[PDB]
């Protein structure tokens, strides 16, 4: 639910009880298992094939960290925030991070 | 005996001089997510290499091909070589790894886009005792690594080919050996229904089939896997253009099954799922998600109606987390 | 910076004074300036540059919806948007478009 | 005598029966943005129509076409027909409009995308006193809505057909009449340089050309427009794929012009504005727009460099605008 979404959001922004770990350019996002499954079919491709408690994922060099940062908050809040400097790489509203056909 | 030095960051630079201070039997080297040592830092230990068995280094990006050269050149014995996403790893070192120790039995070279074909030929010739195969979205690995790789060592049990550039013309040939248990043909180019039928019927002893993120497979291939897949226990259907009628087909014609993963299917039938709810006897995997086409009666009533279904929606993986 | 100019113009706009170009949507009047809408939406420069009048009155087709329309001007001014998942489709063009919009 | 009843909303539904009681000189009917009166409520006044000249009605969506029938069939004299955003304007109504009142001299039929070709020929055979022609993105306006019009009235001045469905061949034709004053091409398919060459060498008198939002035009057209442009006073170059080099040519080779509009161009230079500032006293277009990267030198130097000028940009307009 909505408050469930917010509670999961805060628990993400506690750095505690995080399942999936996204490794982009040494930077490591820590997020859950179910939410990134809800977000982008590319990730749910690489998760559900494993029941491991701890997971690891890397992303192609094409996907930029600057455009990558807002996407996690997008997934967690279901909210749209954008700036005029950073649009072209997200120009499909299916968020089109480089490769990236869902 | 058990190094397990994973995620040591910048703590191990010269220390390994006393862990193996007198040691002659290190067999559990796992330095995954290493960020401290250098080529010297691996070559100092690689001088002896006493009977290494489970060499492993995930995402050790800074280490070079000279690391693999030294670690494969100094011990003819090896049982697990699961290196990680480490880049700048050419194929010349893998040549020597195949040339020296021709007894390796388990590999993992995902996210190393330098092993397109030559690594396949070199560790396909001499080495034979291989058992598990897993790769990642590594392109330029042409269809030559499949036709030619089922030719030599037929005892392999795990096969991993997600996101590679191999053609179905090699998928034809995987019907050869009957030892294979796991498939990872994610991101492939239209395996036929005839291909799926041949590989299922010949390879009677098959456990897990991946086929994730494949668009071109119709509902019929799934319709017909189950008629002869007996010991198959899980299938991973994601983003496939199925018509959601093979669900009842696999609930009718398949009884030895407990795990099935329906991925990003555009159309999901509710009555077919209702029938599969009581069709089989070994299915409690109701991880309902992306459920825009759902009512509030089945999901409200089966919670207490069936104490054998736990659910794992984002609504569920919060109570369990609160309990701990 | 010129963004100071933009913010000052925005605050002046959000007083219903010094507003030059008036947009009309089924009765709602949304006031704004003359230069900025010319810089933003190519449908608007068409109807603007051809006149030198005092008070302008530009109407928009039914194809453009109000609900997405309010944040359009906001993103024209301060390049910041607020939006949730229910009202996306009539905006999914990522080059603004949404208007005619064959470029 | 002077209605000007625009933006009157729901105050006027039947009260017009009292305005037209002894007054027979209604010329200034103006009910734009009307939202109260209906078919019969406009038909009662259209019953008489004594010598109407300046009929105008913008954005009367609910208005029917029987009203245009009645206003055209009860007074053969008419001079201004500025209708607007009224939708469902049938092409039958224009038929009787142009048949009955054959004196009109000013039109405004924008945003009526069902008058694509017929209305042209209808008031193209008979009507000959027309002076100002104005449309909008009126779809299906073909090239055969163009050539078969300019052979009948040669005294046109304002030609308005922005964003229509026509090709360069029709605009090649308009070189015939030689009194055209202002040109309103938007969204055409490549009016060529030779075509503008002839249309300007033939039509010497020409005040304003738009060419707003043309992507296919080149820099040489404006290069040569100043080679012969004597009376030209304003160019409307927006979203044009220019090399931003015709500006020096028009600043050198043109001696009578005051406005040049370079709008949605991806390149804006400070040196160009500085050169146009003093290169010509008449050519002043330093109204910088969409210029993010700029320092604060202008607001500190041009104050004492130009102390007797109050400027005209949106940047500097801080005195009148507050009032």
């Amino acid at each position: 639910s909505t408050n469930v979404l917010l509670s999961l959001n805060d628990q993400r922004k506690k750095d505690v009880l995080c399942d999936v770990t996204i490794f982009v350019e040494g930077q490591r996002f820590r997020a859950h298992r179910s939410v990134l499954a809800a977000c982008s079919s590319y990730f749910h491709s690489r998760i559900v094939g494993q029941a491991d408690g701890e997971l690891n994922i890397t992303l192609p060099e094409e996907v930029t960290v600057k455009g990558f940062e807002p996407l996690i908050q997008f997934a967690y809040t279901a909210k749209l925030i954008l700036s005029k400097e950073n649009v072209d790489e997200v120009c499909k509203c299916v968020e089109f991070l480089s490769v990236h056909n869902i | 005996k058990q190094l397990d030095l994973s995620s040591r960051q910048q703590v191990t630079d010269e220390l390994l001089e006393k862990i193996a201070s007198r040691s002659q039997n290190i067999i559990e080297i796992n330095i995954s997510d290493c960020r401290s040592m250098s080529d010297n830092g691996v070559c100092v230990l690689a001088f002896k290499c006493p009977g290494l068995l489970r060499y492993t280094a995930y995402r050790c990006k800074q280490l070079s091909d000279t690391s693999i050269i030294a670690v494969a050149s100094h011990c003819p014995l090896l049982q697990k070589v699961h290196v990680g996403n480490q880049d700048k790893l050419t194929d010349e070192g893998l040549k020597q790894l195949g040339s020296k120790c021709r007894e390796l039995k388990d590999i993992h070279f995902g996210q190393c886009y330098k092993i397109s074909d030559e690594g396949m030929i070199v560790i396909a010739k001499g080495c034979l005792k291989l058992q598990r195969i897993y790769m990642q979205e590594n392109k330029l690995v042409t269809d030559q690594s499949v036709k030619a790789f089922a030719e030599h060592c037929p005892e392999l049990q795990y096969v991993g080919f997600m996101g590679c550039s191999v053609t179905s013309k090699g998928v034809i040939h995987l019907t050869k050996l009957r030892n294979l248990s796991s498939l990872d043909l994610r991101h492939i180019t239209e395996l036929d229904n005839e291909t799926v039928m041949e590989i299922v019927k010949r390879c009677k002893n098959l456990s897990s089939l991946n086929l994730c993120l494949n668009w071109i497979i119709n509902d019929r291939c799934v319709e017909v896997i189950a008629k002869e897949g007996q010991n198959l226990k899980e299938l991973y259907l994601v983003s496939c253009k199925i018509t959601d009628y093979a669900l009842i087909a696999i609930g009718r014609y398949s009884m030895t099954i407990e795990t099935v993963d329906v991925g990003w299917c555009k159309e999901i039938t509710d009555q077919g799922a209702t029938l599969i709810a009581q069709s089989s006897k070994s299915l409690r995997y109701l991880g309902l998600m992306r459920c825009d086409k759902v009512n509030e009666v089945t999901v409200e009533q089966l919670v207490q109606q069936y104490p054998h279904i736990t659910f794992s929606t984002v609504l569920q993986d919060c109570k369990r987390t609160l309990e701990r």
